[PDB]
């Protein structure tokens, strides 16, 4: 029942602020590199393609390496043992029956041991202290698509693509919330899928006016348009299936109308 | 598949 | 675990070997579920993983505290806060002369505070029976074993064969439903309620279908017009039978029309419809409780 709606909202916009990676820390990073952390992440969604998990897993997981390589450094030889080990805890909070742990080896061509993915398991949650319930920009959307109307599923599977796209890249994401990605893809997909906007509902609901969503959404833009140039491209070829409408087809709009 | 970084 | 000495196991569940245990240093009593942890073969399991990161947001009078984690190589302890018994060892005591009206208030009261909270919280219990719930002397009640308990910020894709337990089980699980939400617990908590008044399961099924056709014998077969969609659930079936609402003064005796009022809220067929743990402490059911403590 959305009795608790509001009260969900709220606590995960309280909770979003206190599971913040830190903007910098690539920059910090003596070995790995954003460029790197792209081929991660795209990794992780053919994980997710392969052993059909929820979308939401891959947006914990992706929650969890920015927090682990904000207070650990970690050397390039080792950045898919954190991601493999980020998927197995979303994977073991997220979804109803994980793939075994053997899966998780199997999966990066037996680089790692399965002593080794559960013994990083175990170091993540030292690291997140346990906080796993992470908001992600999924979720965000979720709750907004309860104030759509009509419900529009081509929408709903845009936001949700464009969504994932923003875990790709640090570069611009990792400063603005997993609340204010999901508005700017929730605007963007609405705007590129029937030409309307953000709407009043989610204004008063957020608090955020489409004015304050425009620098995000100039940089989602962006991501939008320069989507099938760019070297990662596991999340196109995912949203190219009849599951998601496949609204990555869909032609962006190479004018925002600000 | 192994990640060539 | 240098500062605790083990007094005795008091019980099992999900991890196992719950101990009673006493800090040496401190002197406090808790209990510690220790969590044999898979060294080679699956790692830290799904329900640690969930029970620890949830608990650790839910701080309230009515859910049990986890006071620490303790992460060595091999071994993973949770400390809560010791509660001596729990609900269903203390409903068979209690076999013969009931437990009393007054506490079953206090303790429902409790319990819908424990939930609201959590639910607030976007966290759903999922298994909810008087074995996962705690009592101390002094009255208080406290929801426990949050093993299956879920994050509902995306809603919560329901196992396809429910794990959960028969008896508590809501009929749009056993309908089928995609998704779980709040009313699930809600269904459960009733069962409780009305398990506590009459000294007995007011569902006790033998299987999925034998659970189904116990609620449908009580409140009657749902149709469209109580429960919008039951017709287009996965496992519904034209040819169920259909019975009729019984009184549910004879299916809970004891109660008034208060108590029956919001028994017969939180046993709603419809989980739209159904009450949530918030609007059900507003009931005035509640308007004279209080805590009395418990004769263990």
């Amino acid at each position: 029942v959305p009795d608790y709606h509001e009260d969900i909202h709220t606590y995960l916009r309280e909770m979003e602020v206190k599971c913040k990676p830190k903007v910098g820390y690539m920059k910090k990073q003596p070995d790995i590199t954003n460029s790197m952390r792209a081929i991660l992440v795209d990794w992780l969604v053919e994980v997710g393609e392969e052993y059909k998990l929820q979308n939401e897993t891959l947006h914990l997981a992706v929650n969890y390496i920015d927090r682990f390589l904000s207070s650990m450094s970690v050397l390039r030889g080792k950045l898919q043992l954190v991601g493999t080990a980020a998927m197995l805890l979303a994977s073991k909070f997220e979804e109803i029956y994980p793939p075994e742990v053997a899966e998780f080896v199997y999966i990066t061509d037996d680089t790692y041991t399965k002593k080794q993915v559960l013994r990083m398991e175990h170091l993540v949650l030292k690291v997140l202290t346990f906080d796993l319930a992470a908001p992600t920009v999924n979720q965000f959307l979720t709750q907004y698509f309860l104030h759509q109307q009509p419900a529009n599923c081509k929408v709903e599977s845009l936001a949700m693509f464009l969504g994932e796209l923003s875990l790709i890249d640090a570069d611009p994401y990792l400063k603005y919330l997993p609340s204010v990605i999901a508005g700017a893809a929730f605007h963007l997909a609405l705007y590129t899928v029937t030409g309307q906007s953000w709407p009043e509902s989610l204004i008063r609901k957020t608090g955020y006016t489409l004015e304050s969503l425009k620098p995000c959404l100039m940089d989602l833009h962006q991501t939008y348009l320069k989507a099938p140039q760019h070297a990662q491209q596991s999340i196109r070829e995912k949203y190219k299936n009849s599951k998601y409408h496949g609204v990555s087809l869909l032609n962006p709009p190479e004018t925002l109308n600000l | 598949r192994r990640l060539n970084f | 675990m240098e500062n605790f000495q083990k007094v005795e196991k008091i019980g099992e569940g999900t991890y196992g070997v719950v101990y009673k245990a006493r800090n040496k240093l401190t002197g406090e009593v808790v209990a510690l579920k220790k969590i044999r942890l898979d060294t080679e073969t699956e790692g830290v399991p799904s329900t640690a993983i969930r029970e620890i990161s949830l608990l650790k947001e839910l701080n309230h009078p009515n859910i049990v505290k986890l006071l620490d984690v303790i992460h060595t190589e091999n071994k993973l302890y949770l400390v809560f806060e010791f509660l001596h018994q729990d609900l269903k060892k203390f409903m068979d005591a209690s076999a013969l002369t009931g437990i009393p009206l007054p506490l079953i208030k206090s303790y429902l009261f409790q319990l819908l505070q424990g939930l609201a909270f959590c639910h607030s919280h976007r966290v759903l219990h999922r298994d909810l029976k008087p074995q996962n719930l705690l009592i101390n002397t002094e009255g208080a009640i406290k929801l426990a074993d949050f093993g299956l308990a879920r994050a509902f910020g995306v809603p919560v894709r329901t196992y396809t064969h429910e794990v959960v337990t028969l008896w508590y089980r809501a009929p749009e699980i056993l309908l089928g439903c995609k998704y779980y939400s709040t009313a699930v617990d809600i269904w459960s908590l009733g069962c409780i309620f009305a398990e506590m008044v009459t000294r007995r399961a007011l569902f006790p099924g033998d299987s999925e279908i034998d659970q189904l056709f116990r609620i449908f014998r009580t409140l009657g077969t749902p149709d469209e017009v109580v429960w919008p969609g039951v017709t287009s659930m996965p496992d519904y079936k034209p040819s169920f039978p259909k019975w009729a609402r019984q009184d549910f003064s004879k299916v809970v005796p004891p109660l008034d029309e208060d108590g029956r009022s919001l028994l017969s809220q939180m046993l709603h067929y419809d989980p739209n419809k159904r009450i949530s743990a918030k609007a059900a402490l507003a009931h005035p059911f509640f308007q004279d409780v209080t805590k009395p403590v418990p004769h263990l």
